[PDB]
DNA sequence: TTTTTTTTTTTTTT
């Protein structure tokens, strides 16, 4: 019944806000917004004025904005100085801008395409002159929702937002893991899934301050703290399987518990939870000592919600909504991993492209971001260059797809930088 | 509008098992359950059958422990 | 008259109205549920819903929770929140007071679950075994994340303990593997006829006559009487078809006398019954380690395995979950479980035909699903003539362990038996 | 709970050597009406001297102590006998009595565990031990004897193992056709399967004494037998589909006939079975003549049981399943006869391997023994040796692999030795 | 909707 025009003054306010912190925020949050992209009428005039100023440039403080809003008959219009200081108490800190400007320009969008939608609908009942042309233009105006380099632009001239992953190429291709998103790591069984997921996630613990909660559903916690520590300080696995230790792995292994300790990770190893499960777990987690990352050991394992045993393609595209939802709600990257089906072993290039996730389309279509791992090692016997490992990234809508390249050190249970 | 059946000739069938029982044989090389008309029937040469399965074998005790089952 | 410390209930509540971080021990230790009285339950419960958000938890919020549902009303009035506060001094032991409750909790839980057994002693006269499985079961069940810092103390005392691993006595597999280790879905798959079974019942033995473990092996497709016979001529290399005709040479019969020997001490458990569901199997191998310790589990062909009712399901989520069940039943007994499988014709069609992880037999689950897979490829299983005949490779395509790689044994199948080289 | 009682009871003064097993299965206080309690005490008390144990001697006991009066007359003794449905059984009456014994037991123990619930409040580990420990207050075949019945099989070896084939060469490699073997025997069409098949069953059906029933699903029965004839006799197959028949040909279909008369070879050639319906018949040919095999003109040609018209794949994986099944049940070698895919000749060498087996490869797999035919005369207009052909056993798990060569002499509808 | 196994007509793989 009672239709409210999508909005978030929350989180305009944050961006507006982080403005009067930094200001260095604002080349972001240009990047992203343009006025009119601010719902409010007041935070409109605001953030002009910011760019206003910009351009002179001044540049951008508490001061400077309202010099610029009393230039124009608009200070007093957008509530008082005491309406801009209020924006500055907004955040604790200017970090993430990009993060709130993003929902501001994602909101503005759906707005924008709600209007054309009604209007093209609107025209359907008067225009009903010239068919052909009515189809063109409704074609035409949902793609104008939506806003090729030029030779000048590429004559700039010859000749992390972020929980970082500690893994520089890929941070540089994604700025982190970024909160709310869905990230999917998917590869055929025995490339290096879990592995991967374990070597960002102690990263993350220990040299970020963020806490990471770990599902396991397939490893118990053991064989999980096992790897991270052959990881951590270079232990070859099967000496440390057998207790066969060198007195230099001694060594390694001492220090690796220590730095481990003071990690703050913790792990889930229920083989069997529901998503609900999940979510209530780290909803507590995150209440008493601040949660930063979900890594989920994977996605097809998860078991289902009460609909009946469904159409089991059903049934997972529920969980994969289930988690992109848990991400948004919690405000933090979750990490799930998935299988893919056999169909790439038929390909005679054996790198998966997004149709291969097992199970259910749906996966590929929550995602906000989705990696592939790919190893030529892996078929080959004989390989050229072993230990190197494709990062397929074929799927983010913050920016840049490609692949990256690491290295993985099978025998330390560890991926490495090149 | 009476159904075609013969309660009489089903009665002797199950009669003849509790009486031999190596009657059970020819009774379901040439009936299932499902032949009987009688509800209560059927349930019972269910019974036989399925205690003829581990094989009991078939006799008024074992039946009955199987209907109670 | 229920067991009830409605005294120590009220120390709890007043704590958290008096601290209120005295919630975060409170909660460790119980859910709503383990309080007596139905009010304390609803309070309890606001408490945790308003921490969620968290508000944090004090009197007002607290109030304003119940009243945002019908239940202010429902627990006293203000009032009794206004009590429960005065009730107790100070707030520091709850970890006390807390525990009277968890533990008057578990009372009743048992009281409960107990009467339920009784309950249903005099209703499902049906199936007797299955019934005292789930007496011992429920009476085990009355008994969030694990922290790190403990497991890597386990973790270290366990390392401080030095093949670690039930030994297969095939020396270059044991190397690669070191057991066949406790809790593994180990993957047997190859071709009809290349040696599937043989090569499972030559480890059954060899674990069972050279460890002192015991091994169930649950026989879909042959009998016991073929199984034992084919131990028999490995055991002693007696020709296999001399023994199925009772041709035996006067040395033949000395080797069978020792053979017998050997594998009378042998503790091996066989079940052929064709038709099964992991269920079944589950529960009688539970039982078998009950009363005297199971080391393997053994069990010729996964597909043959029959699945629990889903209806006949997309045959690939039946035998999908069959995996799963496996796998988790190696977890649960703490016991590697060696799944034969078979291939489809796949791998036939190529050029070279050494399996992949592809080619396991009607659900790629399977490959997903195992710790490891070991491959058996004989070059003599396709030429006729081949050089070198009675060599084996058992291609380790997958674990998580450790180590990929090739193993060579001989397969000499006259004997129906592997050997080292 | 009762009439089992009183069926056990009954059969002691019915036999009553019935007493023994009784007693190695039931205490007297198994039974739950007092006084069957009381009786069966009193069997066992004059069971001890021993007297024995019969209507008298029981009803003696019980009226040396107080009891007589107390278990109904001696008119209750008398129903007890007149109670029970065959001596022989008892085993399986004392075993219910056995089973509701330990139900109520069960049903005692956790009334009396939720009764300590209330009560001993002091020590709650204990009470947890107690409890596991109340409720605990084989199905694997033991190896020691499975050894001993091996041992006594290979023993009865004095004097093929075997149902023999007559083919020499054939019989020394395989020793029959073994009861509970399901043999497939496939090859290119018109290449010799059925004509094979039938040379077998008769040189079993006349050489020996046992019964074979063959189902023919493509040729009548008729034209069956007549290929019998011809070769039993020797009768060109031309000629005696003609009735153009020699002098001396007729003294050859005399001989055949008469000789096929005391066979004992049961054929039905209804063109559409279900397995079930095979089965059927066979388990009552066995019933009243006994069988020995069962030859199938053509598995892939039976048809399935009702799992709707499935992944056809499956319906003859099935198919497959249900006559190894078969031949288990009713301890008899059964002959399936298979077709085989085009792949084969897609080939140089025309040899037919397991893979090529028609429809499903569960067929290979199921299978106790796979032989194929190959004739070169069959591919070669021309081919040096004509009658020659391979029968290629490509499978067994009683034994040894490998290829064996016969004569089929086509005019005759015959194979024979070499 | 998907994953699996089978047979058999096409094209194009240096
Ligand atoms: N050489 C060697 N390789 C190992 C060892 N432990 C594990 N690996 C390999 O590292 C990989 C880790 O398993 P993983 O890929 O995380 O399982 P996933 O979830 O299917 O991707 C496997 O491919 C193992 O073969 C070891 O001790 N030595
Ligand atoms: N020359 C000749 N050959 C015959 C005669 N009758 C049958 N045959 C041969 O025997 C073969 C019969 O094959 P059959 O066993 O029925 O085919 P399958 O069941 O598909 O293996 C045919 O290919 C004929 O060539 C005959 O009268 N003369
Ligand atoms: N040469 C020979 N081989 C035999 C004998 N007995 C059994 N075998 C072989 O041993 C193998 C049995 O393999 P098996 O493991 O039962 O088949 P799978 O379970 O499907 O892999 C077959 O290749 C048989 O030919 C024998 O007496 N002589
Ligand atoms: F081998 Al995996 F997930 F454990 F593919
Ligand atoms: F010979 Al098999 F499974 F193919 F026992
Ligand atoms: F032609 Al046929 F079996 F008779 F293949
Ligand atoms: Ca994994
Ligand atoms: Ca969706
Ligand atoms: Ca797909
Ligand atoms: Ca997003
Ligand atoms: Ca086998
Ligand atoms: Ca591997
Ligand atoms: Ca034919």
């Amino acid at each position: 019944s009672e239709r409210i025009p999508p909005q978030s003054i929350e989180a305009e306010q944050a961006v507006l806000g982080a403005v009067f912190l930094d200001p260095a925020a604002l080349v972001p949050a240009s990047e992203i917004l343009i006025p009119e992209d601010f719902y409010r009428a007041a935070h409109q005039k605001i953030f002009h004025a910011m760019l206003r100023v910009a351009d002179r440039g001044e540049p951008v403080d508490l001061v400077t904005v309202t010099a610029e809003l009393a230039a124009s008959e608009q200070l007093e219009e957008i509530g008082g100085v005491s309406y801009l200081s209020e924006l500055a108490d907004a955040v604790p800190t200017a970090a993430n801008v990009e993060y709130y400007a993003r929902i501001v320009e994602e909101k503005s969008v759906l707005r924008r395409l709600i209007r054309t939608a009604t209007s093209i609908a609107q025209d359907g009942y008067t225009r009903e002159d010239e068919i052909d042309v009515l189809l063109d233009e409704a074609d035409r105006k949902i793609m104008e929702v939506s806003q090729f380099k030029n030779i000048k632009d590429i004559l700039v001239q010859t000749y992390i937002t972020g929980i970082p992953t500690g893994f520089t190429e890929l941070d540089r291709m994604t700025s982190g893991f970024q909160r709310s998103d869905l990230i999917i790591v998917a590869a055929r069984p025995s490339v290096g899934k879990t592995a991967f997921a374990l070597n960002i996630a102690q990263n993350v613990a220990t040299k970020t301050n963020e806490n990471v909660a770990i599902f396991s559903l397939e490893m118990s916690a053991q064989q999980l703290v096992m790897r991270m520590l052959c990881a951590e300080g270079n232990i070859n696995a099967q000496n440390l399987r057998t207790g066969k230790l060198t007195p230099e792995d001694w060594g390694k292994l001492t220090m690796a518990m220590g730095s481990l300790s003071n990690a703050g990770i913790y792990i889930d190893d229920t083989p069997s939870i529901r998503v609900s499960d999940i979510r209530a777990k780290c909803r507590r987690l995150k209440q008493e000592s601040g949660l930063g990352m979900i890594v989920i050991d994977y996605l097809q394992l998860i078991q289902g919600s009460g609909r009946s045993k469904e159409n089991r393609q059903q049934e997972v595209s529920e969980i994969s909504r289930s988690l992109k939802a848990l991400a948004r709600e919690l405000e933090v990257p979750v990490i799930a991993l998935s299988q893919l089906s056999r169909s790439v072993e038929q390909r005679q290039d054996k790198r998966p492209m997004m149709s291969d996730i097992r199970e259910s389309g749906s996966i590929e279509q929550d995602a906000d971001i989705v990696a592939f791992l790919y190893r030529d090692d892996y078929y080959n016997k004989d390989s050229e260059n072993k230990n190197i490992i494709e990062i397929i990234i074929a799927k983010q809508r913050n920016g840049p797809v490609g692949t990256v390249q690491l290295a993985f050190i099978k025998e330390y249970n560890k991926f490495v930088n090149l | 509008r009476i159904p075609p059946q013969s309660i009489e000739a089903e009665q002797a069938v199950l009669g003849a098992v509790f009486l031999d029982p190596a009657a059970l044989v020819p009774a379901s090389e040439i009936l299932i359950p499902e032949d009987f008309y009688r509800a209560a029937h059927q349930k019972i040469f269910h019974a036989m059958l399925r205690v003829a399965d581990r094989g009991e074998p078939v006799d008024l005790v074992t039946v009955t422990a199987e209907l109670a089952a």
